[PDB]
């Protein structure tokens, strides 16, 4: 009746942003990236790679509703670094590192089935 | 009413089995066995197959009303 | 501030499962790489059943949920295949769907078995992974049921019947070396069977400076996919993803 | 300096009530030279010991050893030499009480300070001379390192 549809989960409608920027006024050099259709998959892997980061002073992420489909990180960064640019060399970080995974997961499939 | 598809909790096929664990139960297995040799080590398939109550058989008595 | 060095380690590989182990990485990424096999994973099953006729005992949704429950072989041919939603088309043509038919008519007083086996697929990469059979419903004398339903390419967090696993096992820490866990009683519990301790211990030495690593994970497949694919597929999936994120944000930055 | 107590310390009593926080014990501890009295509740996980040890114990103000205020904010990437690089605990906490036998006619010649570091609670009883340089309400470092 009131049941969401199941697809409204991952897929964004018309005229909504994938991922948006706000700077927190609170603190210097901290920023806000609200992504809309996610949830803890890339929240917590994207958080873990931030905080690896040394130049970061604070990286969270959290879902404001589990009913809702939204993860805010905030990120807070030393004065000569950007929260923007660590975030992309988080994401970029973690796309070499699941880049040399598949690699290794399919050197290691030939080795067992040839073996 | 008939044995479900998929394991509820995990996902397992289960709907395979069911004729197969009524013939091993037929050649005097106990029910652990039976659920061994069909390969269900997690408790939770092996729960719906231990717990399932087959009514469609006797739903099919009745006549069609074609 | 970089990437791990994940290495892999297949400890086992059947046709059904595959074991194995990653060390040199942080739990999340190795939790989010379990997330995406359970919920992430692209395969086709069933959905859009037209019932052109059902007199058996159950009723039409239930049938046809049966019907989407079933998994069909999605091997090679899922990943070239669009998301209906995508195509252009009526939204059921070769390159976004895979068209199924049954029609058994029950004539002979015993009673008929509508299994797996008696769903017809037009094309023959994708048929039902059993083809004992799963059962659809039990037909009797006089009864007919008959249908045509198409397969679309789905994932896992959609709906249950586009999960690929039957069950991922998951494991870190096995001795609780880390202490992430506090039994009461550590005597109690029964050793993981990737355990490495004596029988005299319960827990490994405590460890201040440990984290977690070494991941053990089960992945068995329901049977749509190889496992070896699933784990492929799950990887290339998180990758997309987080290019795309990576597309989006260059694009709100700019 | 900064320094607003310094002494070397041995473990009397480790757990004394028996255990009540399987990660947290407290100390009671005797100071050979100053004479003071300690209570102090040790995260004994992390940094385990156990009865007789000894330890040079230090109580400061600031940890940059140069009379620069700390701000009392956790500043990880910090340039500063740290006083911390000497020793292997390290607590920070906010002292919250001075009692002492003080009458109303004379002054206290003992007194005990007791401080709170996150709820890690510590009591350094003894005479008035050596604790002149805590305060109330005032944030203190801690730092332990054991002496073999
Ligand atoms: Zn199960
Ligand atoms: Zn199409």
């Amino acid at each position: 009746m009131n049941a969401p549809p199941a697809f409204e989960s991952f897929l964004l409608f018309e005229g909504e942003k994938k991922i948006t920027i706000n700077k927190d006024t609170k603190v210097p050099n901290a920023c806000l990236f609200t992504i809309n259709k996610e949830d803890h998959t890339l929240g917590n892997i994207i958080k873990s790679q931030l905080l690896k980061d040394p130049q970061v002073l604070f990286a969270g992420y959290k879902v404001p509703h589990p009913l809702e489909h939204k993860i805010i990180i905030r990120v807070q960064t030393t004065p000569d670094y950007s929260p923007q640019e660590a975030f992309t060399n988080a994401i970029t970080d973690l796309i070499s590192e699941l880049s040399l995974l598949e690699e290794r997961f399919r050197v290691a499939i030939k080795d067992k089935q040839e073996g | 009413m008939i044995i479900p598809v998929r394991c509820f909790t995990c996902g397992k096929i289960v709907g395979n089995k069911w004729e197969a664990y009524l013939g091993l139960l037929q050649a005097e297995y106990t029910e652990g066995d039976a659920l061994d040799a069909l390969g269900l080590k997690r408790y939770c398939c092996r729960r719906m197959l231990l717990a399932h109550v087959d009514l469609i058989e006797k739903l099919l008595n009745y006549a069609p009303l074609e | 501030p970089y990437a791990n060095q994940p290495t892999v380690r297949i400890t086992e590989l059947t046709d059904e499962n595959v074991k194995f182990i990653i060390e040199n990485t942080d739990l999340a990424v190795a939790n989010s790489i379990r997330r995406v096999f359970i919920a992430e994973v692209p395969i086709i099953a069933i959905d859009w059943v037209q019932i052109d006729a059902n007199s058996s005992v159950l009723h039409d949704e239930f049938i046809a949920h049966r019907l989407g429950l079933i998994p069909l072989t999605s091997d090679d041919i899922v990943d070239k295949l669009q998301y209906s939603r995508d195509c252009t088309c009526e939204e059921f043509c070769p390159e976004c769907s895979v068209e199924f038919t049954l029609d058994v008519r029950c004539n002979e007083d015993q009673t008929r078995h509508v299994t797996s086996r008696d769903l017809i697929s037009n094309s023959p990469r994708v048929i039902p992974v059993t083809s004992d059979d799963i059962l659809i419903v039990k037909l009797r004398k006089g009864q007919e049921l008959r249908l045509r339903a198409y397969a679309k390419k789905g994932f896992g967090k959609e709906h249950a019947k586009w999960n690929p696993t039957a069950g991922v096992a998951f494991e870190y820490d096995p001795d609780n070396a880390l202490r992430h866990t506090v039994y009461p009683k550590p005597e109690e519990w029964p050793k993981s069977e990737y355990s490495e301790l004596d029988e005299d211990e319960s827990q490994a030495p405590y460890d201040p400076n440990g984290k977690p690593e070494r991941f053990y994970y089960n992945v068995e497949s329901c049977g749509s996919l190889r496992p070896e694919t699933i784990v492929l597929s799950a990887l290339s999936g998180l990758k997309k993803k987080l290019s795309d994120l990576q597309t989006q944000l260059s694009h709100e930055i700019q | 300096a900064g320094i607003l107590f310094e002494d070397i310390f041995d473990v009397k009593d480790i757990d004394p009530e028996g255990k009540k926080f399987d990660r947290v014990s407290r100390l009671h501890c005797e100071s050979e030279s100053f004479k003071m009295d300690l209570i102090l509740d040790v995260n004994i996980q992390i940094y385990p010991v156990d009865l007789g040890d000894k330890f040079r114990l230090v109580i400061a103000s600031t940890l940059y050893e140069d009379g620069t205020l700390d701000d009392g904010e956790y500043n990880p990437t910090d340039d500063r030499p740290s006083r911390a690089d000497q020793f292997e605990y390290v607590m920070y906490g906010k002292v919250y009480r001075i009692e002492g036998d003080e009458t109303s006619t004379e002054a206290a010649t003992r007194l005990s300070a007791y401080v709170s570091y996150g709820g890690l609670l510590m009591r350094l009883q003894g005479d008035a001379n050596n604790l002149h340089g805590f305060e109330v309400d005032s944030r203190v470092y801690l730092l332990m390192k054991k002496l073999a």
